[PDB]
C-alpha cells in the first residue's frame, strides 16, 4: 500500500500543468479556423481565375 | 512489415519521412499493433513527428545520415508513440 | 514549443498506466493532436493567400474581374478577429482541477510519512511471543464485545478458527 501510494507522489504538481497546457494545446487555435476562411476565399479566388 | 510498404497512388514521401517508419519495423514495435491497424498508424505516426519531433525530419533532411545520438533521438520518439 | 507539451503527455502516458480507464482525458490529447495536426497542415497548405496582380493578373488579358475580386478579397482583408472568449468557465475548471490536485497533493504527501511510520511502528513493536491478551481487549474492545455477544447469544462455535488454527483435541 506504501507502494501504490507512492506512485501518485508528483502527480498533482505535474497534472496541474497538464490540464492547463493541454486545453491551450486544444484552443489556442480559433486564430487557424479564422485563417481557413482566409485560405478557402482566396482558394476559391484563385480557381475562378483560373476559369477566366 | 509487409502490410507498411503499401502506398496510394500519388503519394510519395520524403526520405525524412521513410527513416522512422523502417525504424519502426526493425525494432519490433509494430508486433503489438494490429496488422489492421499500421495503415493509420503510418499517418498517424508521421503527424505525430511533424507535429512534435520536427526538428528530427530536419535532421534527416539536412544530414541524411543518422548519429547515435539521433539515433537515441529517435528511439525514445518512436517509443513515445508506440505507447499508444 | 509544442514538443515539451508533448514530452508531458507522454510523461502523464505513462503515468496514466497508474489510471486505466481515462474515459476523455486521452481523447482530449486526441482532439488536441487532431487539431493541431490540422492547422500545420492549414498553415503548410496556405498560400499567400492572394490574386497575383504582377504576373496571374495579367496573364488574362479580358481582365474585367480581377481588380473586382481583388478588391473583394481586400474587403474582407479584416476576416473576422478570433475567439479569446473564456477567461471565466476555462478558469473554473482549472480552479476545481487546482483544488482536487491539491486535496490529493496534501493527502498522499501526509499519508507517505503516516505510512512510513507505520511501517516503523510494526518494525521495532513485535511482541509476538509475550503479547497479553488483556493488551487486546485494551487495544481492541469490540474483542470484549464479540467476545460477551458470542456468549450471550451461544454461538459458541468459532467460525473460521479451525481452517489456520486447528482443534488439537483428541477426536
Amino acid at each position: 500500500r506504501i507502494d501504490s501510494v507512492s506512485q501518485l507522489q508528483n502527480v498533482a504538481e505535474t497534472t496541474k500543468v497538464l490540464f492547463d497546457v493541454s486545453k491551450e494545446t486544444v484552443e489556442l487555435e480559433s486564430e487557424a479556423f479564422e485563417l481557413k476562411q482566409k485560405v478557402e476565399l482566396a482558394h476559391e479566388a484563385k480557381a475562378v481565375l483560373d476559369s477566366w | 512489415l509487409t502490410q507498411l510498404l503499401k502506398q496510394n497512388q500519388y503519394s510519395p514521401l520524403a526520405t525524412e519521412e521513410q527513416v522512422p517508419l523502417i525504424y519502426a519495423g526493425v525494432n519490433g514495435h509494430l508486433d503489438g499493433i494490429e496488422l489492421s491497424r499500421i495503415g493509420e498508424f503510418e499517418s498517424s505516426f508521421l503527424s505525430y513527428l511533424k507535429s512534435n519531433h520536427n526538428e528530427l525530419l530536419t535532421e534527416i533532411r539536412e544530414k541524411g545520415e543518422l548519429s547515435k545520438e539521433l539515433l537515441a533521438s529517435l528511439k525514445s520518439a518512436t517509443e513515445s508513440f508506440v505507447a499508444t | 514549443a509544442k514538443s515539451a507539451a508533448n514530452k508531458l503527455d507522454w510523461a502523464k502516458v505513462i503515468s496514466s498506466l497508474r489510471i486505466t480507464g481515462s474515459t476523455a482525458t486521452q481523447l482530449s490529447s486526441f482532439k488536441k493532436r487532431n487539431d493541431e495536426a490540422r492547422r500545420q497542415l492549414l498553415e503548410l497548405q496556405s498560400q499567400p493567400t492572394e490574386v497575383d496582380f504582377s504576373h496571374y493578373r495579367s496573364v488574362l488579358k479580358n481582365t474585367s474581374v480581377i481588380d473586382k475580386i481583388e478588391s473583394y478579397v481586400k474587403q474582407y482583408k479584416p476576416v473576422k478577429i478570433d475567439a479569446s472568449k473564456q477567461l471565466q468557465v476555462i478558469e473554473s475548471f482549472e480552479k476545481h482541477a487546482m483544488t482536487n490536485a491539491k486535496e490529493t497533493e496534501s493527502l498522499v504527501s501526509k499519508e507517505l510519512k503516516d505510512l512510513q511510520s507505520t511501517l516503523d511502528n510494526i518494525q521495532s513493536a513485535r511482541p509476538f511471543d509475550e503479547l497479553t491478551v488483556d493488551d487486546l481487549t485494551k487495544i481492541k474492545p469490540e474483542i470484549d464485545a464479540k467476545v460477551e455477544e458470542m456468549v450471550k447469544k451461544g454461538k459458541w462455535d468459532v467460525p473460521g478458527y479451525k481452517d489456520r488454527f486447528g482443534n488439537l483435541n483428541v477426536m
